RNA sequence: AGCACAGUCUUAACGAUGGAUGUCUUGGUUCCUACAGCGAUGAAGGCCGCAGCAAAAUGCGAUACGCAAUGAAAAUUGCAGUGACUGAAUCAUCAGAAUGCUGAAUGUAAACUACACCAAUUCCCUGGGAAUAGUGGUACUCCUACAGAAA
RNA sequence: UUGUGUUGAAGCGAAAUACGUGAGUUUUCGUGGAACAUCUCCCUAGUGCAGAUCUUGGUGGAAGUAGCAACUAUUCAAAUGAGAACUUUGAAGACUGAAGUGGAGAAGGGUUUCUUGUCAACUGUGAUUGAACAAGAGUUAGCCGCUCCUAAGGGAUAGCU
RNA sequence: ACGGACCAAGGAGUCUAGCAAAUGUGCAAGUGUAUAUGAUUCUUUAAACAUUUUACGCAUAAUUAAUG
RNA sequence: GAUGUUAGGAGGGCAAAUCCGCCGAAUUUAAGCAUAUAAUUAAGCGGAAGAAAAGAAAAUAACUAUGAUUCCUUUAGUAACGGCGAGUGAACAAGGACCAGCUCAAACGGUUAAUCCUUCGUUUGGUGCAAACCUUUCGACGGAAUUGUCGUUGAAUUAUUCCAUGAAUGCCUUUAAUUUGAGCAAAGUGAGCAGGAAUGCUUCCCCAUAGAGGGUGAAAGGCCCAUAGUUCUUUUUAAUUUAUUCAUUGGAAUUUUUCAUGUCGAGUCGUGUUCUUUGAGAUUGGAGCACUAAUACGUGUGAUACAUUUCACAUAAAGCUAAAUAUAUGUAGGAGACCGAUAGCAAACAAGUACCGUGAGGGAAAGAUGAAAUAGUACUCAGGAAUGAGCAAUUAAAUAGUACCUGAAAUCGUUAAGAUGGAACGGAUUAAGAGAGAAAACAAGUAAAGAGGGGAAU
């Protein structure tokens, strides 16, 4: 019944070796349950659930290990890319999109929308 | 308004005459229970209703704005004729005059207890308990739509 | 009432009494606690739990006194320790009371119960 | 078609009802609209939601009489004013770029008008503080306790009418 | 212990049959408001699964009626089992992880779990040591850049 | 607007020295178990049914009637069981008569196969039977096929429309 | 002659556009505040109120193919 | 020009209500029908967005002229079109909503592409726990580009004044709002009656910036959730506050005076002809084909073809652009003088489900026990069993027993009464029965004495 915040401090290697453990344990179970038995059929979802969870550390720590790998350098595996709505992907930058023609910008710069109190 | 393709969603067409049946539009096909039945028309199960009501039917009425401010008038000047009040059902016997007057300090009160004292104090304590009386739950389906509780207009 | 953010509607108030979350049913099941309990802190009411000893006003049985034993958030129903009555076969089950017909008295409290009168506060 | 009656001129044989729009949203529309309104004025602190437009005669035989705001200044007016065009177009006033004039008479008003909408107005410099003279048409920046006492007062939108 | 003929029809009482009426109503309905694209980063749709005892629907995806994390916060319960005395039982939120096979489906195919070819691929530890026939990729059109050939 | 309700509302069934010319209204008893009125005025409507070979759902007379007549045909004993003409076993008598209700397969079906149960309904009679219901269980290939080839053909590549 | 075995529920001149006369009402050589704005309007408030510190409709004049 | 599983990328499909192109009918109306009408509609196909499209005048007007589009009110059922039949049918103005303008090409700049992009980088910042973003300027090595990128919007030259700039020191305050999630949140669980149980009926209290709504064993402001109101935090966006110094590169608007009269979109407009479309009429737009222009003194509108000439207004044949406006689609809210299980979506329920159809498709029926099944029928007897019965049992109630609220009618059963010679029923008028009934269908008051209730006088 081990818990995620115990195993993010443990070691690739012993997390994977947890994770077998845990597989092999549930084979068991499963062994058990396809004989008939019934005493630990339900201590196997338990056991399942700390595999899953398990799984999920290991996942977040590789992840982890490949966006450090892969800090800046342009171009990304898409994964790793900042997966956002295709629409949004294709759509230029917010700078690009005010980007002003040289002579309109001399003009923007020259008379702004000034503010004007009238009395 | 009834949805627009209401009972009309179907395909049905009447079989014609000589199958021993009505010439209403019938269900095609078989298998279930709607296979064969009576289709659209006001007086089949399922069908269109009558002339389906329809959201550009005419709501609101206007109303010259000079006669509702005769209207208006009018409601003033009854509301100033103290037999007229009386008649409309509010409990005004023990009122000296009907055109109420109150000083602008009323304007200015602030809390409800208060405002009731002050009526009270007036002489629409039995007004008061009416309405109070009169909070009831309405007869019908209104219940249902959000008009659970009907009020008498203190 | 007046923000029109809020439904007052009555199928959809309904709607969401039946279909409420979990912790919006825990929410809902309070109870009122006794003067004394009121005095000593600001709250009125609060949610009842497993070890509160309650007083039933409400029903058949309008001034039994007891604790707690289980309370039910599906059925929005909290069970006293003696409120006992066999069923059709000879079985013992508990009345369930609604929190509306029931005021505590001994307050079971944790951590966050005393969080949360702190908030009340 | 039967009795005295006018001739049927309903002209209701297309597929009508299928294009019937009832405004049920009209006053709350409005409302909306005001709403949005208000909103543009309070991001705009203190200037006006509203632009100047010139006095102009109708068109036809039939409006000549009657004057009403048209849309944008003309160069000569705004000449007239001693403005430049996109001086006056940063500030409250519409320039138009197509409009002509042969009317000395309305050419004068317009620029009078011009003049009046000027002495109305008091310009926010565009780094605080920072008192500077304007560009081409545009008048001076005034101090802060000037600025300070205008807000006071209520803004007029008597000009714009 | 006796006594009514029987049947047909009628009336009344009490029943059957049926589901009308009445009363409800977590649904609809129209209107108003508000926002409003998803997809080769593999969509919608469709299969296949997934629970201890598990059909459908609901939920989810080989971590499979849920994982992490956050906010609540002692229960969950048909039983079995799991937890409290707060990353744990249960909700809610959901941003992180994950997301079978398909499907625009995109290697060639398709009443195939058929078949190619190019990478062997993957994981562990701080260059070795383990693994698995497993994992990727390869469509058509196009654009920019490059390449080396053609005239 | 001014009221009736768990000392029982609406509804429903029977009525009533009841009222109304009449639509109806009102009341009593019984059921019922929660709402109900307005005639004070008027406002609004998906507003009143005996018919439409009306729609839907129900129910009759016909009627315990027609009928349950292809495939030559059963009978006795026993067993199981609450109960047996149609479950099982034995003994007869019979038929199918290798162009077979026999073996294998294809299409189609899809767990109908098998064992242990087993009878609410279904098995147009009964039924303890069952292709029913319930729980399980069952389909093992280098050689039998598909998988490969081409056929009538099909879908596409280049184009061109 | 046709439809109707029986019963229960559902089941059919409606709604909008413009015109008409009828009658009610307000105002009346005028009338209708259209859109839209404005508010110390915001559960009801999608209504009610207000109308800028010569809009347009119909009517007030007819007639003629017509410049008129 | 091919070619590449080269490096980096993009398109395809789904979804449509509004939206934009195409393509494209017929039923129908004309009381027939053929032009017309339906209708530039449905279907078909293709394409977008939160809106789309339109849009900055080759516009209208003929005025004292207006001044991009769009949308609303209107013009207007008007001009017009139309077997001048049925029918159809704009636009300008006017009042509004909203208001926003622009840049390519061409002219100019060669004492020089002043541009642009890929890849590799380099170092100051600002947030966040991370993940990440956000900006800052600077060069390489490539390319692209002279078949043309970028600057200028005639060109200089004067006066005026701004705007960018960079560094030091400097401050980051007070509020108003606006929009998210949050808490907190007034006061009876008082007698008595009846009840299974008040939230009821009396009566004594109160709270209300909260008497919306829901729940709770019957109608609850005071039992609970929520509600009125506030106290934070989130979103941004106004106002207020603090800017001060030094460096010069660049630019801009006017304003003088010179000099330059530049440029202004071609198989395009236009005409002829065909078809379509239009209210467009000797053709409104569009399209096919044939012919095929003019340079701003141009050429295109100015609703009758044409010639000769005025005049007015525009500047076509390149492009972009917010606002108002529309939404029967999807999600999320809020509503109703709406519907109340044959209604309302087809679907209140494991509904687009079962089931039917080879298939395109078609497509149901089906809600309610009670307050509480943590009261779902215990037990005994008879039964093969179902069931039944109980002296038994849950309930307030089982003729509320899960086919469960109420339980109508048809139809059928039991009982009783009656009637009955090939119909029955009915109306009119009695009759005998059999039920019902007393509020007109007799008895006010007076007296003796019980049980209650009142009102008043002092
Ligand atoms: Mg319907
Ligand atoms: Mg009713
Ligand atoms: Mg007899
Ligand atoms: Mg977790
Ligand atoms: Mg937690
Ligand atoms: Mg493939
Ligand atoms: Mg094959
Ligand atoms: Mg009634
Ligand atoms: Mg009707
Ligand atoms: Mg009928
Ligand atoms: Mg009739
Ligand atoms: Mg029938
Ligand atoms: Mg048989
Ligand atoms: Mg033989
Ligand atoms: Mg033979
Ligand atoms: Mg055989
Ligand atoms: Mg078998
Ligand atoms: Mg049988
Ligand atoms: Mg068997
Ligand atoms: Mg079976
Ligand atoms: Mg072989
Ligand atoms: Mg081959
Ligand atoms: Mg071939
Ligand atoms: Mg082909
Ligand atoms: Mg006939
Ligand atoms: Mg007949
Ligand atoms: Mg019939
Ligand atoms: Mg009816
Ligand atoms: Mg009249
Ligand atoms: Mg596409
Ligand atoms: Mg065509
Ligand atoms: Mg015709
Ligand atoms: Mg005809
Ligand atoms: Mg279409
Ligand atoms: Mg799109
Ligand atoms: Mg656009
Ligand atoms: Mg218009
Ligand atoms: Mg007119
Ligand atoms: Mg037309
Ligand atoms: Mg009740
Ligand atoms: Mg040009
Ligand atoms: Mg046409
Ligand atoms: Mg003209
Ligand atoms: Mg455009
Ligand atoms: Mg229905
Ligand atoms: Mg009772
Ligand atoms: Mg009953
Ligand atoms: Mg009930
Ligand atoms: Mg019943």
């Amino acid at each position: 019944n081990v818990k995620a915040y115990e195993l993010r401090t443990l070691k690739k290697k012993e997390l994977l070796d947890k994770l077998d453990e845990l597989k092999k344990e549930l084979s068991g179970l499963r062994i058990s349950k396809a004989l008939g038995n019934s005493a630990k059929n339900s201590k196997i979802h338990g056991v399942r659930k700390n595999v899953a969870r398990v799984l999920t550390v290991y996942n977040q720590k590789r992840k982890m290990e490949l966006r450090q790998l892969y800090k800046n350098k342009k171009f990304k595996p898409y994964n790793l890319r900042k997966k956002l709505t295709k629409n949004k992907r294709l759509q230029l930058s917010p700078k690009q999109k005010a980007a002003m023609t040289l002579r309109q910008k001399k003009k923007v710069q020259n008379f702004p929308q000034r503010k004007y109190l009238v009395v | 308004a009834v949805k627009l393709g209401a009972g009309y969603e179907t395909s049905a067409e009447s079989w014609g005459t000589g199958r021993a049946v009505a010439r209403i539009p019938r269900v095609p096909g078989g298998g279930t229970h709607r296979a064969g039945q009576g289709a659209f028309g006001n007086m089949c199960r399922g069908g269109g209703m009558f002339n389906p009501t329809k959201i550009w039917r005419r709501w609101g009425r206007k109303v010259n704005l000079k006669e509702k401010r005769y209207a208006v008038c009018s409601s003033i000047a009854a509301s100033g004729v103290t037999s007229l009040v009386l008649a409309r059902g509010h409990r005004i016997s023990h009122l000296k005059e009907v055109p109420l007057v109150v000083s602008n300090d009323i304007e200015s009160l602030s809390k409800t207890k208060e405002a009731v004292n002050f009526l009270v104090s007036l002489g629409l304590k039995d007004e008061v308990n009416r309405l109070v009386k009169s909070k009831k739950i309405r007869a019908g389906k209104g219940k249902m739509r959000n008009r659970k509780y009907k009020i008498r207009n203190g | 009432k007046f923000n029109k953010q809020k439904s007052s509607s009555r199928r959809k108030m309904r709607k969401a009494h039946f279909t409420a979350p979990a912790g919006l049913r825990r929410k809902i099941m309070s109870s009122k606690l006794s003067k004394e309990l009121r005095l000593k802190y600001k709250t009125r009411s609060l949610p009842v739990r497993k070890d509160d000893e309650v007083l039933i006003c409400r029903g058949h049985n309008h001034g039994r006194e007891g604790k707690v034993v289980k309370i039910n958030r599906k059925r929005y129903k909290i069970y006293v320790e003696r409120v006992t009555r066999e069923k059709v076969n000879g079985e013992s089950t508990f009345i369930g009371i609604h929190p509306s017909n029931v005021v505590l008295t001994k307050l079971k409290v944790d951590k966050n119960r005393k969080k949360i009168l702190d908030r009340k506060a | 078609v039967a009795h005295n009656n006018v001739l049927p001129n309903v002209h209701l044989h297309k597929w009508w009802q299928h294009r019937v729009r009832v405004n049920f949203s009209k006053n709350i529309k409005k409302k909306k609209r005001r709403l949005l309104r208000e909103k543009r004025r309070k991001a705009n602190g203190g200037t006006p939601i509203e632009k100047l437009h010139p006095i102009v005669h109708c068109p036809t035989q039939r409006y000549n009489f009657r004057t009403r705001l048209g849309k944008g200044f003309t160069f000569e007016e705004l000449k007239g004013a001693g403005l430049t065009p996109r001086a006056a177009q940063t500030i409250g006033i519409c320039y138009d770029k197509r409009r002509k004039n042969r009317s000395e008479e309305s050419l004068t008003k317009n620029v009078e008008r011009l003049l009046k909408y000027k002495n109305s107005l008091v310009m926010i410099p565009l780094k605080k503080n920072k008192a500077k003279k304007g560009i081409g048409g545009i008048p001076a920046d005034a101090d802060k306790n000037t600025i300070k006492e205008f807000r006071n007062k209520k803004p007029l939108l008597s000009i714009f009418k």
